[PDB]
RNA sequence: GGAUUUUUGGAGCAGGGAGCCACGCAUCGACCUGGUAUUGCAGUACCUCCAGGAACGGUGC
């Protein structure tokens, strides 16, 4: 096998994919814009387009129609980028043959399926135009990733966690809204004004589950951003700063041992002590998870607010209102991502009498004259 | 009187303990006379029920999915988390 | 006629004659092995006979796959990470394919459970010392080309290639 | 549809024998089932059942005397129809051992058809020789062998061979 | 039914409740409960008073339980005696 | 007071997994609503025990050795 | 019972069954009785040691079933 | 005998010395005072034989039905 | 079709010596001649024996009523 | 007579229950039903050979109960009246 | 409304010792080397026999 051909086909496929996700970014600029905006608040350096472009949903001169579909295409582009990364990887890793090419000369076959099957394998849009999804990701379904209450990233469902929370506090004095008020705590509040004692079991377990949820939700709602990049960023921030990152002019330096320290000196000589060794060796995973909950909730401030709002709304609804709203959320959830008298007369005449034809759909006929007319019919 | 003691927890995420000592966590959607249970998005745990075990929370976890458990083999249930909205 | 979940979903599924769950992928003119994820790891073995596959590669992690019948295809190369996606691969039938060099059979050394191997009707078969080479490089094989790997052959393959 | 194999090394355990048999014979078509017992009576034998009949004929001709676990296997068409075939499916001379018909020309000849018919121990009558070289009269000692030859070239791309029904 | 509680094998329990006498209950848990029968039923569920629970772990052990309810399936044997005396 | 749906398995050879890690094989000759079975030409997994009664209580699983 | 109706709904689908002894049977559910007696076909069985086998036809008594896994195709009886 | 059933057999054995084996391998010898519909059993002057050896002399005893393996007259 | 209860009724009439497999106990089985039985499969056995499969030892019992709880399986023996 | 009826009266009592599997349960009864299925709140449950876990709520299948240890204060003679 | 498929139980109990490595007893099964018998058209608890090997597997105490 001549490697030249393989590497060629690779560069060609990469080109094909770039072209596909570029066509996408073209039809609906939001796809990129959306993504980029979020990226902006994670990696501050990122340069973002002119606001006007974003609003008018245009890339150069033409303003495109505003578009579940955005998210869909974002996950599709996600798998595309996965393919691309794979190919890039493998890639990083004459007369003799022309003679054997003479093999099996006599085949009556038309061969127009190398670039067409690929170009096609990665393009928009069924028979003609029913499903935006490419053949590449034809079995891609968002509803298996997002619940109905999340509305493809619009809201995050925290009712469940309100339940678990009630189970954690061993009472009922806590309302959904007071619970959200609790969540708001999450750079210093969640640490110095904790809902519960941060060494409580139930509490730490809960916090773990919740943290995990928020993170998965985050990356779920923003497929286009490099997950590994974000993860590593946060981890390095955790290791390099979260080193007495919390400082008070009065109490000094706080340690996630839950104690302060006069000066940095005693703080450092405390990070080798048996106490801190014990704690950092037992409560490491929890501390880290807490931190993640913190930063991921920060990155999702807009979604948190959006949901809290939703809660208050639904709460202030009536019965009919709440019902119709639910109807709406439901429809949004299960909708295609791309839209396209003679009484004795009938006895006398013999009609309205129950009868059945077996060969036709086990069909029912109400009259004998009619069924006798079935014998000559189209169906 | 009320019959509610099971119906209350319906739709909630529930931690169920089996007679061999397994832990089934799923969404409690239905029960009956025998306490045969219907558990949506159900996983099985063996080693632990985590209360934030600093080493790890999850070992021998298995994704099962939609589970019908026979009541014969059920021991007990506690509330694990609130209902998923979906 | 790309391999597809749609293709896989309408494919004959049955319990074979040796009591294993088998998927029938035969005679579709498949050129590249892909999208196996959709089988959901529910088959003991897959029958890929009479197709146009060039390389035994592209498999997802499939823990239950134990038998691969790959008769009358165009296999000329074997992928390198096969044990990482097929840990319990026990039987591999490659009759009537295109493996030409002894070195192309090297990737089979990494399949720790591989016990039944058939490479008949491949050019590689006529290479000097083909049998001893396979025995020394893939010692986990117990039956090669429907003949028992015997001790004397193992020793003989230990001399040559030691 | 079913081939009868004998002269097999009876030291192989039953489940291993059946699995190698399945593997070996999969190259010609889907094998529906394999019947092999180790009783005194049945040891060293096996019945291999294929979905397609052309597959059985191809298997028979191509693997005649194939070394399997040390011995050369002997293959033949089974005497009766397999129970599985009869269930999946649902004249007095049939199966007959004399196949006369034509539609097999193209420089074809008597030593050609005589060697193809020869393949079979049933090789008894072979009539293919006039300017024709396209009318084949084959009298095969028995229908297992006539059926073997006929099943071997049962679609000589389409020749017409008609048993003396 | 009362007749069957009164004269049948359960009369052992019926007699213990009436006379406020002690009985030893050999139990499935490999433990033995020694006390007075305040109430009982078909299944041999019981409400017991002044229960001395005894078992072994070899080491013998015991513990006092003033008031308790026993689900009757755990019953192996119920013994009446000159125990109360 | 339902019957087990076993008419399909009548007069077929079967493989019976019983509690105690016990296994027997034989031909189904009949049954009742408790799933008590009559098994003929029964064999303890091998020694021949003839026609026997298996109490449905102790029946874990059965597997047909035939096609139904 | 409500769960029983949902079980009958899974007839004709591929299901997984664990017994009281922990053997795991996966295949097509042909018939499910009221008492949980289960007729299945084209089974894969995974024993407690990990080994697999293949069976054409099986029938398991309801009492000696620990649990069943049903498709997620059913999840969509929300009234109760 | 012409059909001798469980119930009458046990009733004939009331007033008699019996020994009951339990599933758990304990054995209890005494005079059978009575049995009931569920086959719960009442012994007097009971003795306990464990490993077939006299262990304890117990007096009047109720045995729950589910424990019983078999009963023997003796 | 033979019904299981009837088989027993046959065992009874025949006075065939019977060997019973017990529930969750493999090392011991019980033997005897069924004289009568009831709706719960409780059996009255005559000249009954405990059979120790491990020790090859037999314990002589005489008149036995075995609760049906223990019955796994019922077989006939020539002895 | 039917002693489950007696247990059904013990809502809002705190008890210790020993299970068949050896587990020990201490909590406040919210409800006992006819199958002796028992429901509790503010529960400290100690599986045999663990340190306790606290649960806001726990629901026990009735059959899995060995026995209830009742409050010493409990006025049994009152509760046994129907 | 305690008698075989659920809620009045068939449960209960038994493992460390020796210097990371190795392990008592009983039953059953393939199983592995040699050699040797059979050439038989079937729908199957298993399937020749003879000698040697088991740092093999399962179950119970």
């Amino acid at each position: 096998e001549t490697i030249l051909e393989q590497q060629r086909r690779y560069h060609e496929e990469k080109e094909r994919l770039m072209d596909v996700m570029a066509k996408e970014m073209l039809t609906k600029k939001s796809t990129l814009r959306d993504q980029i905006n979020s990226d902006h608040r994670t990696r501050a350096m990122q340069d973002r387009y002119m606001e006007v472009s974003g609003n008018l949903r245009d890339l150069y001169d033409d303003k495109d129609g505003l578009r579940a579909e955005f998210y869909n295409r974002l996950k599709q582009i996600k798998e595309f980028h996965r393919k691309h990364p794979n190919e890039i990887c493998v890639p990083m890793s004459l007369k003799a043959r022309e003679n054997p090419s003479e093999e099996a000369q006599n085949l009556v076959e038309f061969t127009d399926e190398e670039g067409y099957g690929r170009y096609l394998d990665l393009h928009d849009c069924i028979n003609l135009k029913a499903s935006e999804k490419l053949d590449y990701i034809t079995y891609l379904s968002i509803f298996d990733q997002l619940f109905d209450i999340p509305k493809e990233r619009k809201n995050a469902e925290y009712k469940r966690y309100l339940e678990m929370l009630l189970e954690y506090l061993q009472d009922y004095t806590d309302r959904v809204k007071p619970l959200q008020d609790q969540n708001e705590l999450f750079f210093e509040k969640k640490w110095e004004n904790g809902t519960f004692p941060g060494w409580p079991k139930e509490t730490s377990s809960a916090l773990t589950h919740a943290g995990a949820h928020l993170d998965l939700s985050a990356f779920s709602s923003w497929e286009e951003l490099a997950s590994l990049g974000l993860d590593r960023l946060k981890s390095a921030l955790l290791a390099l700063g979260l080193g007495g990152t919390l400082e008070e002019r009065a109490q000094r330096l706080f340690s996630t041992k839950s104690l302060e320290s006069l000066d940095t000196s005693l703080f450092a000589k405390n990070p080798k002590s048996k106490g801190t060794k014990r704690d950092t060796e037992r409560n490491k995973d929890i501390a880290f998870l807490e931190a993640q909950i913190y930063e991921y909730v920060e990155i999702l401030g807009e979604q948190r607010h959006l949901t809290h709002e939703n809660v208050q709304r639904k709460q202030a609804r009536t019965g009919e209102e709440r019902e119709e709203e639910e109807e709406e959320q439901i429809s949004e959830s299960e909708s295609e991502d791309e839209e396209n008298i003679p009484y004795w007369l009938y006895k006398l005449h013999g009609l309205n009498i129950n009868y059945n034809c077996e060969i036709c759909g086990n069909y029912t006929y109400r009259g004998p004259k009619a069924f006798q007319r079935h014998f000559a019919e189209w169906r | 009187g009320k019959s509610s003691k099971m119906l209350q927890h319906i739709d909630y995420r529930m931690r169920c303990i089996l007679q061999d000592g397994r832990i089934f966590i799923g969404t409690f959607k239905a029960f009956d006379k025998h306490m045969n249970l219907i558990l949506c998005d159900c996983d099985e745990f063996r080693k632990i029920k985590p209360k934030n075990s600093k080493q790890a929370e999850r070992e021998e976890k298995r994704v099962l999915g939609l589970v019908l458990l026979r009541g014969e083999n059920l021991v007990s249930m506690t509330v694990e988390g609130p209902p998923p909205k979906d | 006629v790309k391999l597809t979940a749609e293709l896989i979903e309408q494919a004959a599924q049955y319990t074979n004659a040796v009591r294993d769950r088998e998927l029938d992928l035969r005679g579709y003119k498949i050129p590249v092995i892909e999208n196996l994820g959709a089988t959901l790891d529910q088959f003991d073995a897959i029958d890929f006979s009479d197709n146009e596959i060039r390389k035994l590669d592209g498999f997802p992690l499939l823990r239950r796959l134990k038998t691969l019948l790959v008769n009358n295809n165009r296999i000329c190369r074997i992928g390198e990470g096969l044990d990482q996606a097929l840990p319990c691969l026990t039987e591999l039938i490659l009759t009537n394919n295109s493996l030409v060099e002894l070195g192309d059979l090297d990737p089979l050394a990494s399949l720790k459970s591989l016990t039944y191997l058939s490479i008949l009707r491949n050019p590689v078969t006529n290479k000097k010392h083909y049998r001893l080479y396979v025995i020394y490089k893939v010692p986990q094989v117990r039956v090669l080309d429907f003949q028992k790997v015997k001790l004397k052959e193992r020793q003989e393959a230990e001399k040559m290639f030691k | 549809h079913t081939i009868y194999i004998n002269n097999m090394n009876d030291k192989i355990k039953k489940e291993e024998l059946k699995r190698s048999l399945y593997a070996l014979f999969s190259q010609f078509g889907h094998v529906v089932d394999i019947v092999a017992l180790k009783t005194m009576k049945m040891r060293g034998q096996a019945f291999v059942i294929f979905k397609e009949l052309g597959s059985s004929t191809n298997a028979l001709r191509q693997l005649q005397g194939f070394p399997f676990y040390g011995k050369p296997m002997r293959i033949q068409y089974a005497k009766t129809d397999s129970d599985i075939i009869s269930k999946m499916r649902g004249p007095d001379y049939p199966p007959n051992y004399i196949l006369f018909l034509n539609n097999l020309p193209e420089e074809t000849n008597e030593m050609m058809l005589s060697m193809l018919f020869n393949q079979f121990p049933g090789f008894k009558e072979v009539r293919l020789v006039p300017g024709r070289h396209d009318i084949a009269f084959v009298e095969f000692e028995n229908d297992g062998q006539a059926g073997a030859a006929r099943d071997a070239l049962q679609g000589f791309k389409a020749m017409k061979i008609t048993y003396a029904k | 039914e009362e007749e069957e509680f009164n004269t049948g094998p359960l009369s052992v329990l019926t007699q213990s409740v009436k006379n406020n006498t002690q009985v030893l209950i050999n139990c499935r848990n490999n433990k033995k409960l020694l006390g007075r029968v305040k109430a009982f039923d078909r299944h041999c569920n019981m409400v017991l008073e002044n229960v001395k629970e005894m078992w072994t772990e070899p080491v013998n052990k015991d513990r006092y339980i003033s008031k308790m309810f026993l689900r009757g399936d755990s019953v192996i044997v119920v013994l009446r005696n000159p125990l109360i005396a | 007071a339902h019957p087990p749906e076993l008419k399909k398995f009548m007069d077929k050879k079967l493989s019976l997994k019983l509690n105690g890690g016990r296994h027997v094989q034989g031909i189904l000759r009949g049954f009742d609503p408790f799933m008590n079975l009559v098994i003929d030409e029964c064999v303890e997994m091998q020694n021949n025990i003839g026609m026997v009664v298996i109490r449905g209580n102790s029946i874990i699983m059965l597997e047909a050795l035939e096609r139904v | 019972g409500v769960p029983i109706k949902v079980l009958h709904e899974a007839e004709g689908h591929i299901v997984t069954c664990e017994t009281n002894t922990g053997e795991v049977y996966r295949g097509k559910l042909i018939e499910a009785e009221d008492n949980m007696n289960c007729q299945m076909s084209n089974i894969t069985v995974t024993y407690r040691d990990g080994r697999v086998a293949q069976l054409e036809q099986v029938y398991i008594r309801g009492s000696k079933i620990r649990f069943l896994i049903l498709p997620d195709m059913l999840k969509n009886m929300l009234k109760s | 005998s012409l059909p001798l059933n469980p119930k009458p057999f046990l009733n004939g054995l009331t007033g008699k010395p019996v020994m009951v084996k339990l599933k758990w391998g304990m054995e209890y010898k005494g005079y059978l005072v009575s049995v009931d519909g569920y086959m719960n059993m009442q012994l007097a002057n009971t003795e306990e034989y464990i490993d077939g050896a006299l262990s304890g002399h117990l007096g009047e005893v109720l045995i729950r039905c589910n424990n019983v393996l078999y009963i023997r007259g003796v | 079709m033979v019904q299981p209860i009837n088989l027993i009724f046959r065992y009874l009439q025949n006075r065939s010596r019977i060997q019973v497999w017990l529930y969750e106990q493999v090392n011991m089985r019980i033997e005897g001649c069924i004289i009568g039985f009831d709706e719960y499969m409780n059996l009255v056995l005559d000249d009954a024996e405990e059979i120790h499969s491990k020790t090859k030892s037999r314990k002589q019992l005489g008149r036995i009523m075995l609760k049906g709880d223990n019955i796994t399986l019922l077989q006939s023996v020539s002895n | 007579m039917k002693l489950v009826r007696f247990l059904m009266k013990l809502s809002h009592e705190t008890v210790t229950i020993e299970l068949k599997n050896g587990t020990q349960v201490h909590g406040t009864i919210t409800g006992v039903d006819v199958s002796m299925n028992t429901h509790l709140k503010a529960v400290k449950m100690t599986l045999k050979n663990r340190e306790p876990v606290q649960l806001e709520t726990l629901s026990i299948r009735g059959n899995n109960i060995r026995y209830f240890i009742l409050p010493d204060s409990l006025p049994l003679d009152t509760l046994l009246v129907d």
